[PDB]
């Protein structure tokens, strides 16, 4: 994405858009088993810590590879999170949050391997819970989708959530971007 | 609020806490003066600012500060406020700077927060003694990597303020001659609750871990009964831990970290430096608070400063420390397991955030604030002359440490200066 | 605020209201203690929680409470706070509970709010008396389906508290031997205004309906004689048009209007109420049970107002219908009632807009510096009315509002129910 | 939408999206006479009350058919609401609020009768009024759209607005989702 | 807060400002009474409301007001609050009306704010004197286009209040016999900072322009001067002399030329009896105490509106000479909008600065030591033959110290009589 | 213009203008301001009228007009000055920089009278977060005239009108771009 993506067949745009719209419905409707099934064996689910920097130093704005982060999980760690979030004793999500993943700005670029795709999209995540809690997030998800023989049509191989926050404006991050 | 009125709020004799300690705005203003204005508070770790010019921001209460490495190796801490008309001297979280300039009227400072120039000084500011008009400076002192700050010249030194809590800190900070380092990266988030709930939890609350709070978090790391708790003889610090049973540690931090902590050369060396095989290899899931707002879990190795934001809110600023000489695979494992567990999004701390937030909202109510909480667990079941562990020792499930925290709250809150605080020793 | 200062804020003989009764934080603190901490407060309808285990949350001021049906058919209302460290016992709005378990340290409660179990009791809490460490229980009584609750043992029983106002409540509640039932579903929303505006409006303010507020709402559905009750004591009030079906037809439609004035069911209500006028000629009644229970007999919306500081309230509304009404009439009440008196309703839409602007204006110093005109219908009363008990005025009067604010003074200036009881005639 | 929707032709996607984007304009520009003209005479405009439930009782999360609701309107009721909102004495919308319906995540499934279409989409509704009032909403709209000879192309036969709020965080609901 | 305690917050002799003046809630409330309740405040410009019936809202403090042209040409200003129950009489920002009707219960007002009718008056309000029950009226006076209001009958007239500051206002308002007109449109935005930082800046603070704040806005545009400090009343103005350079960077070449050369700039010198005044003043700034501020030359003008001690709104517009060519009215319009606006390339950065000052003052230590206001101390001249009042060099904080002293005098005076007695003979 | 419902257009035209806006947002959000200002036409008109609360009968005066004050009303030369400023290490409103997110939807396209040119209506949420905890959420409509162009973006922005859903601006400044 360092230069404008080359045009793509609108049939491809529509397909990957549909994949994300369906992803959003699974998350938002608490169908977590199905959402985790979208994840690849080699999933890297990554959400780096963002910091405020003077212009001459915006290179260190995000935490890098061997540094602390909000998320930086592999398939095993994501499998633990799924156990937790479908638990009758998981208090952050029982009672369950009400989330909305508004997905836009989908841009697609061919991958290095075929059947793989680099995707950039933006989001508003709206989390309402209990009586009156309202946390509104926004950002970019830089993905790598890989083609698969399933109904979903793809699996998520890599996700980097660039969050538009320094300090997280939420008492937790108990849901998934 | 009068001294005597404040002392009735807490009762360690019968074990009772008045919930207004968590809500009242007037006690909060006084907390900033009488606790945060003269306690030692975590600024971070030495290795976060290793080179000259390296800075990071932090808070002492609701006072923003600059933590800056000097050319002579000194670490300076000064208010992030220009004295002219109040501007924040620096608005980045960190970096490397040779000097700082106020963006409002251009008053310039060196890396130690000394005022070195003022535009048009000659005509506009003839008398000006620039060395009297630099931002307020805190005292800085380290302990085994950790940086601490304290405004008060009259406060004891960091060694003494820690006292015998040094012993329990050492289970994390002094396991090897190389010392610890910080993994780069600090997570910051906002939890609408009083700081004392968090400070108290890490001081005295293994009870919440061994019951319902984290049933789901233990589950997530899947495919305990003996333990003691330390209350400080004085000063409000506390730490609890399990002895013997590496089951719970396994499900929190996984097998690699469990092995590193309990078997092999690195754990064997820890036992040697601490003069006990128990101290070095048989301690499971230690929690600790250095009063008022420095908390950490030796073994899990997460450390954090809680920052007050009025009585109904805090920020948590959290980061991970590793042994500096540990293999790069273990530094990496500590990184993943720690953000998986004890963070905003972690499978453990997720649930603490939800619980705390609901406690505070419920206390908007009038009847909710009109009856004391039960702080009676473990009353009288102590031992101040344990041969192996200094301080007042209890069973691991106990609120003795918590009572000590709130009794220290009472003391600081009702003492006009450190002379009168020393008078309660 | 001294008691003498509070009594000046409201004068019912000249008819002035000092607007700081709507804005002052110290007054609002005192309202929670002296009004909400000892008034009878609407919790719901019996048919909302019919089976044992069935619970719904509600509020008493800003104290959150559980309302639960017991094994034996009784209803308990207790504080939704654990006495250990203040965690909310139940985070769900309602359901059927087998028991409750505190999510923080596992203190377990039965459906009556009794503490029946504590993890590690034998080692950690040896003295503990679990029967004394349950959340505060409120008194719970009912009147013809409506559940009310009150913390204060010194308060009079529901029936006395309601007093002569029973008469006017009965126009909705006592129309048949079957009683009423609640349509399931309770709407909640947030209006940034003081609670005394809402209570007052439903207590006394037919004038707002009879003029400009609801012009547009009446038009969406396409008034001369009437009286207003004002409680001899207690701050309750109700108003209603007599004779003319006009206004009801434009609010609730022709089916409901017919049901309210014609045929078997309406003649039944005239009989039980001993008056053709009461049962069949009453149109668009509004009422308030001091402080915060309000309803509109005929339309049959009912709701509690919950304070959220001086500058905000929540409205919790639902609809009651005659239990024996045909299924098609219950359905009509459901639709017409949500079409009109809800957040999106064509009438209530506009109340939320008005009240919000009043409160925002009162941030101003000058806006709080002169009284409001509470003089409508001064002197034009009749406490000797043969068919209608209490202090009766023309339907366009603020006599009931004067009595609501006078009651507010009496409660706000009484240390306990003894002192308040001493203010009656 | 019990399972992932069978792919549709991108021209149908685009036709329905443009119908919603034009719908949004109508509402945000206060062209209420034209908006109500989209409602079929069998219109069911429903918005159930949402509650916070423990995981084992999420079946009762939404109010059902014979229960109380924020909206539950037929053609006659909506006509009344149009007559209200186009009057110089409707105070909640005179002065008028400024709204923005940001629609996305449009997924389309073929209806039972031909010419009909099950649609799922998400929204943010941003509503600002007077000097500084700001209410932000999100949710899903599950629609049945029906083919028609008008310039618009469809009529809204049914709509269920699932709002991501328990307690409604607004003094009223005087606009339309 | 006693008067003696308030006086110690500001020291004009030494040059110290206690930062608590910008944060304390109790001071803020007293500022609403004692400053905003009796000062002359900017309502706008005659030409914004030219025809009978034209109105625009504004604020005096947090009191919302209507500002309305009458049939006899008079401009009235009244509280936008209905005395019945506080409803905002008119919710539009402005328009043309023949009357104003309250939407709650329909009390009707003529365009002057008189209550002219009340629904059902004869059957429900027999006593009522309508002429006693209209919204509070402010005194309105103008100055060369500008509209000011003031609640207080004992305050000086506008002319006296402005005093010798009229001299400095005339550099913008009296450059021609045609007068100025307001370009239509008022930009309002919210800045979370204290009003005094903004009032002070336009009063005294050329220093920030000639240092670091606006380096970037000057780049978007590719020494000597004096400052005025009123003898009494806390007004201030500063300006550069004879250096086009800077005014070309802010406003561009066409505005700069109109201000310094050609017939229109000759007319200005003639009318102000001086070439220096008319053609040589470059980038003037000014505040009419407390919250009316503007920059002659650039021709932005604004009112700062308090919103508690931690917030303000800025309501800004631009004025042009009414006989200026249409190409010059257009140039003024675009350039002010490009520079001194919420999005403008100068004012952008003032917003960020004030915001960070105010957040930092949440801190206890941050509020525990005076700010430095000693710039230009004793470097004054009050017998200057060309410029009235207390003159300093353009980089000085005399005016600032004068504004905070007028703050002291108003905050410590019970009424205007006590305030007149702080005047010099 | 969008007075009646836009005539259907080729899905390839929808996709291509959509991708322009998605890329545009990436430039702004990732602070690639040099490239963003290069998207601007030499006859750029960048307009954000002041919006105002009115009664029904006066909604015509809701938006400020052509010769009236405004939030933005800029030509190429004026926008050139804002590019200089925002790429300064002394532009304090954006050093340290804001964190923004433009979320674009409701893209509706109508053929322009001049070939190559297009009138587009689209909506937005701009989420702007900065420093420690500052958060401003904006929404509104963007009426653009796009012009087809041989640069990699593939159009230039000839005209933009930002219709903001606020009267009083709920933000200490407007130091970024819509
Ligand atoms: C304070 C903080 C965390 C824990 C803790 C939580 C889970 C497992 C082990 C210890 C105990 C006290
Ligand atoms: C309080 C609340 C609502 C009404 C009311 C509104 C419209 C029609 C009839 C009565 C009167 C007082
Ligand atoms: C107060 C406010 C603004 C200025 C000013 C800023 C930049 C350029 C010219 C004047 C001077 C004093
Ligand atoms: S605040 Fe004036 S120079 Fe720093
Ligand atoms: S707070 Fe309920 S058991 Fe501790
Ligand atoms: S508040 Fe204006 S008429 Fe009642
Ligand atoms: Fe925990
Ligand atoms: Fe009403
Ligand atoms: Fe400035």
């Amino acid at each position: 994405f360092r230069t404008k993506p080359a045009p793509v067949d609108p049939s491809l745009q529509h397909e990957i858009e549909q994949f994300y719209y369906w992803e959003a419905k699974l998350l938002n409707d608490r169908r977590f088993q199905e959402w985790f099934d979208l994840l690849a064996e080699d999933i890297h689910y990554f959400m780096p810590i963002r910091t405020t920097r003077i212009m001459r130093e915006t290179a260190q704005e995000y935490s890098g590879a061997r540094e602390y982060a909000h998320f930086d999980d592999n398939a095993q760690m994501m499998r633990g999170r799924l156990r937790k979030i479908t638990s009758d004793v998981s208090w952050s999500e029982n009672p369950a949050s009400r989330t909305r993943h508004v997905i836009s700005n989908v841009m697609i670029v061919d991958g290095e391997k075929p059947g793989e795709y680099h995707v950039s999209s933006v989001f508003i995540v709206y989390r309402n819970r209990l009586e009156r809690q309202l946390d509104i997030f926004a950002g970019e998800r830089k993905d790598i989708l890989r083609r698969t023989g399933s109904e979903a049509g793809f699996e998520l191989a890599k996700r980097t959530i660039l969050i538009d926050q320094s300090t997280i404006l939420s008492n937790n991050l108990s849901f998934f971007f | 609020w009068a001294d005597a009125d404040i002392a009735e709020l807490v009762d360690e004799r019968t074990g009772r806490l008045d919930p207004r300690i968590y809500t009242d705005e007037a006690l909060y203003e006084q907390e900033l003066e009488r606790i945060f204005g003269r306690s030692w508070l975590l600024m971070g770790h030495e290795t976060q600012i290793p080179k000259a010019g390296d800075f990071m921001t932090n808070y002492m209460g609701e006072d923003p500060v600059m933590v800056v490495r000097q050319k002579n190796g000194e670490i300076r801490v000064f208010l992030n406020q220009c004295r002219h008309r109040g501007m924040r001297i620096c608005r980045a979280d960190g970096g490397n700077a040779k000097s700082f300039t106020c963006s409002y009227h251009g008053w310039a400072y060196d890396t130690g927060g000394n005022l070195v120039s003022v535009p048009f000084e000659e005509q506009a500011f003839p008398g000006l003694r620039k060395e009297d008009w630099g931002p307020l400076q805190a005292r800085v002192e380290t302990y085994k990597g950790l940086i601490f700050a304290n405004w008060d010249a009259d406060a004891p030194d960091l060694d003494t303020y820690l006292g015998e809590a040094k012993f329990y800190m050492d289970h994390m900070l002094d396991r090897t001659e190389a010392g610890t380092e910080a993994i780069p990266g600090i997570q910051k988030w906002v939890i609408p609750c009083n700081w004392k709930f968090a400070a108290e939890q890490f001081c005295s609350d293994m009870y919440h871990a061994g019951t319902t709070s984290h049933l789901s978090g233990i589950l997530a790391g899947l495919p305990p009964t003996e333990g003691i708790q330390y209350r400080a003889t004085w000063g409000g610090h506390g730490s609890g831990f399990y002895i013997g049973d590496p089951n719970l540690l396994l499900a929190i931090m996984g097998p690699k970290v469990t092995e590193y902590w309990t078997q092999g050369p690195a754990a064997e060396k820890a036992s040697e430096r601490l003069g006990s095989t128990e101290r070095g290899q048989q301690l499971m899931a230690q929690h600790m608070t250095i009063f008022p707002t420095c908390s950490f879990l030796p073994g899990i190795n997460t450390i954090r400063a809680w920052h007050p934001r009025g009585p109904n809110e805090i920020e948590v600023w959290a980061f991970t420390v590793v042994d500096a000489d540990a293999p790069e695979e273990m530094k990496e494992e500590y990184r993943q397991q720690t953000l998986r567990t004890f963070s905003a999004g972690g499978v453990f701390e997720q649930d603490d955030g939800e619980n705390w937030v609901e406690i505070q909202q419920v206390l908007r109510g009038h009847k909710a604030r009109s009856r004391p909480f039960n702080a009676e667990m473990g009353l009288g079941q102590t031992d101040s002359d344990n041969p192996d562990y200094p301080g007042t020792i209890s069973y691991v499930y106990s609120e003795e440490a918590a009572r000590g925290l709130y009794t220290q709250w009472v003391r600081m809150m009702t003492s006009p200066d450190w002379a009168a605080l020393d008078a309660t020793r």
